[PDB]
């Protein structure tokens, strides 16, 4: 049972956490960023 | 006590008593010392 | 490095840049931090 939980703890974490946050980044981040209000202030030119 | 500067607010006081001919612009624009939240200049009541 | 202050001389610069209503009398009279050789007050050329 240690072998079977050791082989499925990584896979469990990543299929839910990492291989899903990656798709969130590649698909949904743009929509949220563009949809949040005040486009003129979302991109502030830095003094630099 | 805060390396990445997550919870550090920089404040610059006594901006009306700077050495004549000098200005802290390169500090207030977060250029000299990079700080996450940036610096805020303020002028308080003088001792007089 | 010089505890007794026998080879140390203190000089106070920028005496023209003190805040309104403040003065360096207490330190130039060698009372605030009594040093054996005294404190000499100088006023150099500003950056302008």
């Amino acid at each position: 049972v240690n072998k079977t939980v050791r082989d499925l703890m990584p896979k469990t974490i990543m299929h839910l956490m990492i291989n899903n946050t990656k798709e969130f980044i590649f698909s949904e981040l743009l929509a949220n960023l563009y949809s949040c209000g005040d486009q003129n202030t979302l991109m502030e030119e830095s003094a630099e | 006590v805060d390396p990445q500067g997550q919870r550090t607010i920089g404040v610059i006081t006594k901006l009306d008593l700077m050495d004549e001919g000098t200005d802290a612009r390169d500090v207030l624009e977060n250029k000299l010392l990079p700080l996450r939240r940036g610096y805020i200049g303020v002028v308080n009541r003088s001792q007089k």
